[PDB]
């Protein structure tokens, strides 16, 4: 955001960390654990940009996990923890959960994904004030069509 | 006295009947909450002159429009109440007047 | 007439010469917030320096006015100083006469005392710099007491001032409704300090630096200031936290 | 809200049977844009509209400037809709006089024909008056009360991104080359009005016009909104409101 | 009103006589304090109004203590006035405490001389700006004071006309060392820029006067910089402004 | 006419009380009205001054 | 219109920084109006022009005005102070309407500190003749007259004294100082005084402007 | 120089000193405060206001113990009380203590500060203190009084008065609330209804301040074994205290 | 700076009058009425209040009449407050003369000293003068009952009967007609009653505002005592004199 050194400096550590992307999948096959540890460093930094870049990161650690319920409470909670502390700005972070909404919407195939996906959703938004609760209120619409 | 032997000063200070009687005067115009407890904003009412009261109903049917209803409820009430009645800054002009 | 331009009572009762003074203190636009732990007290404050030919080291407003007194200046620094020289003299001079150094509270009814007598007299002008003393008493504990120009003074649980200082009033009001008590429970000094840090950044929305901060600890029995190294130990701890 | 909502759709106010709503009261800044949203309001509903500064009515023939307000009343009454922009009321504000000469009477006269109209036996139908003024602080209790008035109007500073809502319009009236320094330009002119704005534009022009290109550079841009904001702050209003 | 006196005040927080004191300093010699590390460097660029005076007879550099120099700007008479009081405060800290005093410890008591003209309308207030520091044991240090009581730490300082010219290459001195720099290469460095502070007064001629205060050089006593050494900063100036 | 403004406030009371006849009490309340008016006046220098 | 033939800049010795501001301020906008209104932008709505008497203003603004082809008027604040409020209000009323009429033109004021501040708003502060006459000056230079084709100039003497309120941006644009002549500057004022008499080797300017 | 010494306080032509006028304005913008005497004690109490919800009012007063059996309590500015609840004691000693070895009367001590106030309304570069106080107390020669000290450098005794505010308001209260005989727990009873009616906030223990010259306290007197002496007739009430006879409403 | 502010209070009009002086007097016209009468026998003083209520303790009060010494009183009639601090200089005056010639002050000498402070402070120091007027009330072997006035100037005059603050003209005139020198004390007091029933400064008279003492030679041996009444021994003589 200010200064003239976290433009440069950040991105270019997130590049460093996107040659070392197959290490950190490799590791997510043999233990959860082990690769969402990187994540939690990558989502600190203090300029916006390098976040974008990151958060494609998050989404596809949990993809090749495929999915796990027990996995999926505490991704959606990592989220709304950096929000509240900074988020690399309170608007920064809002496009993070952007991108990580349209992975829920379509990992959709049970009743007990639907569920689990209505409880992180409905909590995340309250703070927030963009499209995020336009698409809050339609995932939670498909439980109503269940209800 | 002889010009004007009768003099009619009127107050704002008011009691708590008072105003009561101007609420139904309103409320005949346009009811306000007929469904909820109006007698709350009499007691919170302490100052207020009967125009404020006139301002009130006709600021929380500007609200209605707002809401897209044709009926004036309690909260549109309570935030006429909250504001037109706050003016000025003095708290910390007094701070050193205590 | 003279009204305005002495210290001598208006039709309205009220002296514009000694509102005069509160609108003074704001235009340095230095913010502090200044919290009481649980056995000690943390005053952090603003340290804005545009410059690169002025030394950032002598850019201070934490002056030690007691080894167990500290006083931190919101408001022009000439005034400051005055202020400083004379709560130095008598603190010293409580010592002398009494055998004990002076209590936080009554070196603050001291110069509140002192404010009054230069807003009584019509040739003198008032010092127009809020004064906040941060000590850690031991009859009295953690302490926060304010003087102002009028030479009013009141203890408080938590106090800011600033232009900017409603915005850190809502963050400490939220802190000790929660708590529901009138300090932070907290029995690390360090810690209150960075609790100190994260209400200002949330209160301003301004993310700090340590050449922005300068930071006074009052703990028990002695009164230290944190270097610019130190408070940057404290800035990490925020990332730890 | 106040003004357009009841003048187009009195129906809906008729059908709840509440009064209609009249009376705003416009105070901010200087070069806030009180006159630029006086202008505008006049324009999007297309009602008939006297624009008259206070300090243009006044004369020493005394009830000449109650005669003058009255008539213009008279019109409003019949060329409905109306709104009757009451623009610097300040001028022929303040309150008390009977020690004062009949200079001030008269303005209290005047001050008080216009209290006539508003309420008493005549009352305003789908006319409406915007009343403007620059300082609330001359401006009397008389006229802050409800009942002259339904929302009172508290114009600020624009907004950090309300200034670079003002470039926007401004920047897109000029041929230029592509400036991308608007996001730097509006951290630089923190702290200003809207009329200042618009000078941080014309100088930007200066400055190309003079060097022969009818384009705005970025570089004459980022100079201009520093150029401005120097001289800005040293001759500022330093208003205080209510 | 609230500018007749300086215990007057205004809602603007303006205190009028001091400002306008400032205006006097602003008009003054162009005067410099070079923060090195062993020391300081002074230079004040002292003009020649004819060629009737005696060079290098008239001096604004006055010794206090024997370790720290003082050059001031704006009315003369008024800061020899300031700096005879802290000749005075200079041994009493000497007499009292048996140690040439500290150069933190003369600033703090000449800030309160300064405050107390600023708080009585008995007597006026000061209107000269000074510069000095020294070598002591705390180390070396600058301080300017201001004639409103406010001093700071400083790296570089300038006052006088052609403050701007210094300060901007005050800057640049301290991008060529960020290190710090010698107070023996400050001498040739202070020379430079009290010439391009001379193309403010390019309508007038003028004679370069450069006094330090080095552990280096002087052993933390302040003296002139005179002889060969003081024609070498006139060659190093010359051939850099050519 | 204040002795005038007596007669007027005492029938006000009469004629309310529906009796035509004035009578002390009619009387009573007539001259502490028109007095009401002096009272307050005289009470600001007759209590808190000097 | 009380225009007279241009005075010319040459014959306006000295203060070459003034010159400077007056052509890029009015000049500029006015020849080269087509790149200003092709890029949207407004031609200055003022020019304050302040400091001490004698400083050349009038002489300028007199050259000015029938190089740029604008038409010389003559305002004089201090005159238009009455006594009656009537007809102290109706001169400033005839003298907008007049300058729009007779524009583009170039409205010359002289002195307006009779316009006074207004920074309190009691009792009295000049009985809302002085406040009155503040507030018709911004009339004079609010948007609803075209501004961008007159070009008002005005002298002050000093603005401190007057409130800031009609000092900000759009009322009045560029805010020029005028300084007492220097050394150098004297020298050519008396020149040009000289130029007009009996000239001689004799006389020496630079001399004379010394002393 | 100096050449202060014309007096601020002078007279206008339409008679009065005016600027014991204007510092009359300050003590009607001030909180409320109140004192009614029973026969049996002495009650005064005042509000406590704060102007951030951080301020703590238990380090606020504005009822002061002057000696222990006279307390005083003000109404105006805070300042201005500051300074002279300080040279109300100290007079108290240097001219009396000192002298005749114990705590001035009620009588005397009122009038020698009344005389501090007369002399700030004398001489230039001094205007006066902007506060009326209430001094109640107890001397043993004349036993309760209340007094009223005025901003002009006069005393009034009073039966039961108020300053402040809502002086006009609350005096009008006491007058059919006091008689002949009253006893102080009634009289407290009646200070707290009266000071309910000119606060605009809380009503809690801890806003309301209350304080008797009441009868000796021997838990005050710090020792014992001496029966002449008397402990301090003055006692603040506590918090809790002043809850309980909010309850007694 | 100093003399900014100042206005040049105290000093001479082209008429030659002192405006502090001339305004002093409409201050002691708002103050409530005083008389004094000198009997063959006495001197009665009797003041009525400028300030009643029936909140206002005014059975304690003494706030007009105040003794100097044993055998002068005064009664007061003005402002309050600057008249204290001529009372208790009056007081230190008397005293100190009894300790230099160990004989009571004369009533002259007295009135002459606080008389001097009052042109004194016209005179230098641009300070405000007393705003009181006083009727002395004083016994001496020499001159006998002696009845004094003094006005703010500083200037005091011999009378028999008199009457200071509101109401001047009128209890004046009436004592005029009334006066005569084979009064007695209880004439006197009858007749100070009764003027000030038609100089009321409200629309009664009443004990508990009314103020009053005597000062008797009709105490054994020739000796004086000053008496001030309280206000129900007031009472018993507003019922003697039939006021009530
Ligand atoms: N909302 C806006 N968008 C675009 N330009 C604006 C806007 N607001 C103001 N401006 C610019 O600033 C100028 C100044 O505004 P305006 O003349 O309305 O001032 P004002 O607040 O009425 O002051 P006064 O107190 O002198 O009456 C406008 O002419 C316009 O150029
Ligand atoms: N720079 C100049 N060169 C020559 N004479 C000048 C100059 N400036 C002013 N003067 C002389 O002084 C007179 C007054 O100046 P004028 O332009 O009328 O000024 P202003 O508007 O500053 O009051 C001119 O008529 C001229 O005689
Ligand atoms: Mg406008
Ligand atoms: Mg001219």
């Amino acid at each position: 955001m200010s200064r003239d050194a976290p433009i440069k400096a950040d991105k270019d550590y997130s590049q460093i960390l996107k040659e070392e992307f197959p290490k950190i999948d490799s590791l997510a096959q043999n233990d959860c654990n082990s690769a969402l540890d990187q994540l939690l460093v990558l989502e600190k930094k203090t300029r916006q940009a390098s976040d974008l870049a990151s958060s494609k990161e998050v989404l596809a650690k949990i993809v090749d996990l495929l999915a796990s319920r027990n996995k999926w409470d505490d991704l959606n909670e990592q989220l709304t923890l950096l929000s509240k502390k900074h988020g690399q700005l309170k608007l920064s972070i809002q496009y993070m959960i952007q991108k990580v909404m349209e992975y829920l919407k379509s990992s959709k195939s049970l009743d007990l994904n639907t569920r689990i996906s209505v409880i992180e959703t409905i909590r995340v938004v309250t703070e927030n004030k963009i499209f995020v609760e336009v698409e809050r209120a339609r995932v939670t619409k498909d439980l109503v069509e269940i209800k | 006295p002889g010009r004007l032997d009768r003099k009619i000063e009127f107050p704002s200070l008011r009691d708590r009947r008072e105003r009561r009687l101007i609420f139904g005067t309103i409320a005949s115009k346009m009811s306000l909450a007929p469904e909820a407890d109006l007698d709350s904003l009499i007691i919170r009412n302490d100052s207020l002159s009967g125009a404020v009261i006139a301002a009130i109903m006709q600021e929380a049917g500007l609200r209605a429009v707002r809401k897209n209803r044709y009926v004036i409820l309690q909260s549109d009430l309570e935030e006429a109440y909250a504001t037109q009645v706050k003016t000025d800054n003095t708290v910390d002009k007094f701070d050193f007047y205590k | 007439g003279y009204d305005r331009h002495i210290t001598i009572f208006s039709p309205e009762g009220r002296l514009y010469q000694v509102e005069y003074a509160f609108k003074a203190t704001n235009q340095t636009n230095i913010n502090s917030l200044a919290v009481r732990g649980k056995d000690c007290t943390v005053v952090i404050s603003q340290k804005k320096v545009p410059d690169k030919l002025l030394d950032p080291t002598t850019v201070s407003y934490i002056f030690c006015i007691s080894r167990t007194i500290g006083m931190v200046v919101n408001g022009p620094i000439p005034d400051a100083r005055n202020a400083a020289l004379r709560a130095k003299a008598e603190a010293a001079e409580f010592r002398y006469k009494y055998g004990y150094d002076m209590p936080c509270d009554v070196l603050a009814k001291r110069m509140a005392n002192l404010s009054q007598i230069y807003t009584q007299r019509a040739y003198m002008r008032p010092l127009g710099v809020i004064l906040t003393f941060v000590s850690v008493d031991e009859e009295l504990g953690p302490s926060i007491y304010k003087t102002d120009p009028a030479g009013y003074y009141v203890g408080y649980k938590a106090t800011a001032t600033g232009p900017k200082q409603q915005e850190i009033t809502t963050n400490l009001e939220n802190h000790f409704k929660k708590s529901k008590i009138d300090h932070i429970n907290e029995e690390s000094w360090e810690k209150v300090v960075e609790f100190a840090i994260t209400h200002m950044i949330d209160a301003l929305g301004t993310e700090f630096s340590k050449n922005d901060l300068e930071v006074g600890v009052a703990t028990k029995d002695k009164f230290f200031t944190l270097s610019a190294e130190n408070i940057e130990e404290r800035l990490v701890a925020i990332a730890e936290q | 809200e106040v003004i357009e909502l009841p003048l187009k759709n009195p129906e809906i106010f008729q059908r709840v049977g509440i009064k209609p709503p009249k009376g705003v009261l416009l105070y901010g800044p200087p070069g806030t844009g009180k006159t630029l949203l006086a202008k505008a309001v006049a324009a999007t509903i297309g009602a008939n509209f006297i624009f008259s500064p206070a300090s243009g009515i006044v004369d020493k023939y005394i009830g000449e400037s109650a005669r003058i307000i009255r008539e213009m009343f008279a019109y409003a009454k019949e060329h409905e809709p109306c709104i009757i922009f009451m623009d610097e009321v300040d001028a022929i504000g303040g309150r008390r006089f009977s020690e004062g000469t009949s200079a001030d009477r008269e303005i209290q006269r005047t001050l008080m024909e216009l209290l006539t109209q508003m309420d008493g036996f005549d009352n305003l139908g789908q006319t409406k008056i915007i009343m403007a003024t620059n300082r609330p602080d001359t401006l009397d209790p008389a006229l802050l009360r409800p009942g002259r008035l339904d929302r009172k109007v508290e114009i600020p500073l624009p907004n950090e991104a309300g200034r670079l809502e003002i470039f926007k319009i401004h920047t897109a009236k000029v041929k230029k080359t592509g400036e991308f320094d608007f996001e730097a330009a509006v951290k630089m002119s923190d702290g200003f009005n809207g009329a200042d704005i618009r000078n941080c534009a014309t100088e930007a022009g200066f400055f190309a016009i003079r060097d022969d290109r009818d384009h705005i550079n970025p570089d004459d841009l980022m100079k201009a909104v520093r150029k401005v904001a120097e001289v800005k702050k040293l001759e500022g209003t330093i208003e205080y409101q209510k | 009103g609230y500018d007749l006196s300086n215990s007057v005040f205004s809602p603007d927080g303006r205190n009028f006589q001091v400002e306008y004191a400032v205006k006097a300093v602003e008009n003054g010699t162009t005067s410099i304090g070079i923060k090195c590390n062993d020391g300081v460097v002074f230079a004040v660029e002292k003009l020649i109004t004819s060629k009737l005076l005696v060079p290098q007879k008239n001096v604004k550099i006055q010794v206090v203590d024997r370790h720290i120099g003082c050059v001031y700007s704006g009315l003369i008479p008024d800061g020899r006035h300031l700096v005879n009081r802290g000749r005075e405060e200079a041994a009493s800290f000497k007499k009292l405490y048996k140690t040439p005093i500290p150069i933190p410890a003369f600033a703090d008591r000449l800030g309160q001389y300064v405050q107390a003209h600023t708080l009585y309308n008995s007597v006026r207030p000061f209107g000269v700006s000074t510069i000095f520091g020294g070598v002591d044991k705390n180390g070396a240090h600058l301080y300017m004071l201001e004639p409103s009581g406010s001093y700071w730490g400083y790296k570089g300082a300038a006052t006088g006309k052609g403050r701007q010219s210094a300060k901007a290459e005050l800057e640049k001195l301290v991008d060529h060392h960020p290190e710090g720099l010698s107070a023996r290469e400050a001498v040739k460095q202070a020379a430079k820029i009290i010439y391009l502070a001379h193309e403010d007064n390019k309508e007038k001629d003028f004679e370069l006067e450069i006094s330090w205060c080095s552990l280096s050089e002087t052993n933390g006593l302040h003296k002139f910089v005179k002889g060969d050494l003081l024609q070498e900063a006139i060659d190093f100036a010359q051939k850099e402004i050519n | 006419a204040d002795v005038k403004g007596v007669c007027t406030e005492a029938g006000m009371y009469a004629l309310r009380e529906r009796r035509i006849h004035v009578t002390q009490e009619d009387f009573e309340l007539a001259v502490g009205k028109v007095m009401n008016k002096n009272q307050e006046t005289a009470i600001s220098v007759a209590k808190l001054f000097k | 219109v009380d225009e007279k033939p241009t005075e010319t800049y040459s014959d306006v010795g000295g203060l070459d920084k003034q010159i400077e501001e007056l052509v890029e301020a009015i000049v500029l906008p006015m020849k080269r109006a087509d790149k200003f209104k092709d890029m949207g932008i407004r031609a200055p709505k003022g020019a304050l022009m302040y400091g001490p008497p004698g400083t050349g203003k009038t002489l300028l603004a007199r050259a000015c005005a029938a190089q740029t082809n604008a038409t010389f008027l003559k305002l004089a604040a201090p005159q238009l102070v009455q006594m009656y409020i009537g007809e102290g209000a109706k001169l400033v009323r005839d003298a907008f309407a007049l300058a729009k009429e007779k524009a583009p033109t170039i409205i010359f004021i002289d002195e307006l500190d009779a316009i006074g501040t207004k920074r309190f708003d009691s009792e009295k502060s000049g009985d809302r003749e002085v406040q009155r006459t503040m507030l018709e000056l911004l009339n004079q230079l609010d948007g609803f007259s075209s501004d961008d084709r007159v070009k008002v100039l005005a002298a002050t003497n000093r603005v401190d004294v007057l409130d800031p309120a009609l000092l900000r941006s759009g009322r009045l644009d560029r805010k020029i100082e005028f300084p007492l002549p220097s050394e150098d500057s004297r020298a050519q004022i008396l020149q040009i005084h000289s130029r007009k008499m009996t000239t001689d080797d004799d006389i020496n300017w630079q001399e004379l402007a010394r002393s | 120089t100096d050449r202060y010494s014309f007096s601020l306080t002078t007279f206008s032509p339409s008679g009065k000193l005016g600027q014991i006028d204007y510092a009359l304005t300050a003590v009607k913008q001030g909180v409320t405060s109140l004192g009614i005497k029973a026969t049996n004690g002495v009650v005064i109490a005042t509000e406590k206001k704060s102007s951030s919800p951080l301020a703590m009012s238990e380090t606020l007063s504005k009822v002061s113990l002057l000696t222990p059996d006279i307390g005083a309590v003000y109404s105006g500015m805070g300042p201005d009380y500051r300074v002279l609840v300080d040279k109300s004691r100290k007079v108290a000693h240097t001219s009396y203590k000192r002298i005749y070895g114990e705590y001035p009367p009620t009588k005397l001590l009122v009038s020698e500060v009344a005389k501090i106030m007369q002399e700030a309304t004398q001489s230039g570069g001094v205007r006066p203190f902007g506060v009326s106080l209430l001094i109640a107390g107890h001397d043993e020669f004349n036993g309760f009084s209340l007094y009223q000290v005025d901003p002009s450098g006069s005393y009034f005794p009073w039966k039961a008065t108020a300053i402040g505010k809502g002086s006009v308001a609350a005096k009008t209260f006491l007058e059919k609330r006091w008689n002949d005989e009253l006893e102080l727990e009634d009289a407290i009873h009646i200070a707290l209804l009266t000071l309910k009616e000119s606060v605009e906030g809380e009503f809690n223990g801890d806003t309301i301040e209350l304080a008797i010259i009441g009868d000796e306290n021997p838990d005050l007197l710090g020792y014992t074994g001496i029966p002449t002496d008397k402990g301090p007739r003055f006692r603040k009430l506590t918090s809790q205290e002043i809850n309980d006879r909010l309850e007694a409403l | 700076g100093s003399r900014r502010y100042d206005s040049r209070t105290t000093i001479f009009s082209p008429e030659g009058r002192l405006y502090q002086v001339e305004y002093a007097l409409e201050s002691i016209s708002h103050a409530g009425t005083a008389i004094g009468i000198m009997a063959s026998d006495g001197i009665v003083l009797a003041a009525e209040r400028k300030v009643t209520s029936t909140l206002l303790e005014q059975d304690t009060s003494t706030e007009k009449l105040y003794k100097l010494n044993d055998k002068i009183a005064v009664a007061v009639a003005g402002l309050t407050a600057d008249a204290e601090i001529l009372i208790n200089t009056a007081r230190i005056h008397a005293q100190n003369y009894l300790k230099t010639y160990n004989e009571d002050i004369p009533v002259e000498i007295l009135v002459r000293r606080l008389s001097d402070i009052k042109q004194g402070y016209t005179q230098h120091g641009g300070l405000r003068p007393f705003g009181v007027s006083f009727i002395y009330a004083g016994y001496d072997d020499r001159y006998g009952y002696q009845l004094y006035t003094s006005n703010p100037s500083g200037n005091y005059t011999g009378w028999k009967a008199i009457s200071v603050g509101a109401n001047t003209s009128a209890a004046q005139t009436l004592l005029q007609m009334d006066y005569k020198d084979d009064m007695k004390v209880d004439d006197a007091i009858e007749l100070a009653l009764k003027t000030l029933s038609k100089t009321t400064d409200s629309s009664a008279l009443t004990y508990d505002r009314l103020e009053f003492a005597t000062i008797r030679k009709g105490a054994n041996d020739g000796e004086v005592y000053q008496k001030i009444f309280k206000p129900q021994e007031i009472k018993d003589i507003l019922v003697k004199t039939g006021i009530t």
